[PDB]
């Protein structure tokens, strides 16, 4: 499964001062960005632009360009309406895209946060507020349900552009987003060992502590935390008796390693 | 609401002392999104860092992730400073040399 994500930061500082921000991900690769400070949407890959042609992708693009005008008068408007029952500042978030699974199946989402909140979401054919969202939102989004426009553009863009785009990036990025990368592993520390795995790609990895054949329980995975060159670092630590750290090894299993499992022996 | 940053600094490579490297600070779960990091090297404000463009998780929250190319050694320290309006100071995270 591969999840593409379109992820808007809208900060709102008062009725002079706004600015609108994107990024995209296709998984955990970052495909595009658009900065306030640009008037075009800027490929991170070689290939951003998918199967799309020159064309096809200004069309596109050309669409976002009046969607983040558009959005952007809209709310300053909302505001300016609702005076003075909604202070600035004001921070909307959306995250918006498709999740690709096995046969050519698809699910898409709209999802908006105002001040940190998920409050709305694009469904079927509407604009709904989520329950729990503050009142004032109703009567604005009933008004933007009115717009049919509006409304079949999305329902294309959920519904059409999404999954067709992204089975383009899937088959241009093919060898990107296939990619192995080796972890490197190295030992640190009554108390704590700790083996922190750094550089590996695809994120899913298996990292335990051993004694010989034997799993030791009390391993605890960190976080995943991702390295600057599109890999990923995860520490798993165990809890040992002091004197007693001979004969532990850290075992790290890894797509990229084949068979060959790092092994990492403590005290050595 | 607003939310606190959570900083966490963690090394690209074994650190090996006088091995070029590079020093990750990572920074997730704060809102407001407007936030300044510096990362520091004897306390001063190393000049290069590059940050990735900042993003948020399903839950909303945001991160970045900012990095330097750094060379451990045992007469010097790292860390990483955060000013965002949650705080009424920096909150400052050193390295623990080991991750
Ligand atoms: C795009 O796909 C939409 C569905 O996909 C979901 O939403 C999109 C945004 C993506 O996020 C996707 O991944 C999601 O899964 C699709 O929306 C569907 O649109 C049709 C109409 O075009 C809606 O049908 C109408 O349904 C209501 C009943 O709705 C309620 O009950 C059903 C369950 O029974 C629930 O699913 C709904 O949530 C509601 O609770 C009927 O009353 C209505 O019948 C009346 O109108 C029809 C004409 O359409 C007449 O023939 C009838 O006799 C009645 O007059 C419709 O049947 C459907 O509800 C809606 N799905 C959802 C979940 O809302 C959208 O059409 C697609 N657009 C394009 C351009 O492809
Ligand atoms: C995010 O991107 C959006 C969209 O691009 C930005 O919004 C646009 O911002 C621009 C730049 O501010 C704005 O253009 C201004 O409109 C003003 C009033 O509407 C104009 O009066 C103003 O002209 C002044 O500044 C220009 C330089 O920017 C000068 O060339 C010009 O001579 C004017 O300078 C006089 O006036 C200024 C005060 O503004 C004064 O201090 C100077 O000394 C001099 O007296 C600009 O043309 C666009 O209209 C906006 N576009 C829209 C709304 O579609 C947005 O600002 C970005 N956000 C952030 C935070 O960067
Ligand atoms: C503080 C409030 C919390 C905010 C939560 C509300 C959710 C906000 C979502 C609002 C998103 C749409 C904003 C723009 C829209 O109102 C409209 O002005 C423009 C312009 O509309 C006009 O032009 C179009 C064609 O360009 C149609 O003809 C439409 O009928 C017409 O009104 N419509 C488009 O740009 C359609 C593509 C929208 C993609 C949205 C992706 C998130
Ligand atoms: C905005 C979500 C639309 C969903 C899918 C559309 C198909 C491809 C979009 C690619 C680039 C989107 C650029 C960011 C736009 C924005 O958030 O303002
Ligand atoms: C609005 O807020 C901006 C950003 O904080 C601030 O710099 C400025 O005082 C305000 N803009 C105007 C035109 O007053």
């Amino acid at each position: 499964n591969y999840t593409f994500r379109c992820l808007q930061m809208s900060s709102f500082a008062n009725r002079s001062w706004s600015r609108t921000d994107s990024v995209v991900w296709l998984g955990d690769l970052q495909t595009h960005r658009w900065s306030n400070d640009s008037a075009t949407i800027s490929f991170t890959k070689p290939w951003s632009q998918g199967k799309l042609s020159n064309q096809q992708w200004e069309k596109l693009q050309h669409m976002f360009q009046v969607y983040r005008v558009s959005f952007t008068r809209d709310i300053q408007e909302l505001v300016k309406m609702m005076s003075p029952k909604e202070d600035y500042p004001i921070e909307i978030q959306l995250s918006a895209g498709c999740e690709m699974y096995p046969g050519n199946a698809s699910e898409s989402f709209l999802h908006v946060a105002f001040q940190g909140k998920y409050v709305v979401r694009f469904w079927g054919t509407s604009w709904q507020t989520v329950p729990g969202a503050p009142s004032w939102l109703d009567l604005p989004i009933k008004v933007l349900n009115a717009d049919q426009g509006t409304s079949a553009t999305v329902q294309m863009l959920l519904n059409d552009t999404c999954p067709l785009f992204v089975r383009g990036l899937l088959e241009a990025g093919k060898s990107d987003l296939e990619k192995q990368e080796k972890p490197v592993a190295w030992l640190s520390s009554h108390r704590q060992l700790v083996c922190h795995v750094s550089g590996f790609y695809p994120k899913p990895v298996w990292v335990m502590w051993m004694r010989g054949d034997q799993e030791q329980q009390g391993t605890h995975r960190g976080d995943f935390l991702p390295n600057a060159d599109e890999t990923w670092y995860l520490q798993a630590t165990l809890d040992v008796e002091a004197g007693e750290e001979a004969g532990l090894a850290c075992r790290v299993k890894h797509s990229s390693l084949g068979g060959q499992d790092i092994i990492l022996y403590w005290g050595s | 609401i607003q939310k606190t940053p959570q900083i966490q600094v963690y090394s690209r490579h074994p650190p090996e002392n006088g091995k070029p490297n590079i020093l990750n600070c990572y920074v997730t779960q704060f809102h407001p999104p407007h936030i300044e990091i510096q990362m520091l090297k004897n306390g001063k404000k190393i000049p290069k860092v590059e940050m990735s463009d900042m993003s948020f998780s399903k839950d909303w929250s945001f991160y970045i992730l900012a990095h330097t190319e750094f060379t451990p050694t045992e007469t010097d320290t790292y860390a990483c400073r955060v000013k965002h309006a949650s705080m009424a100071e920096p909150k400052t995270v050193y390295w623990d040399r080991d991750m």
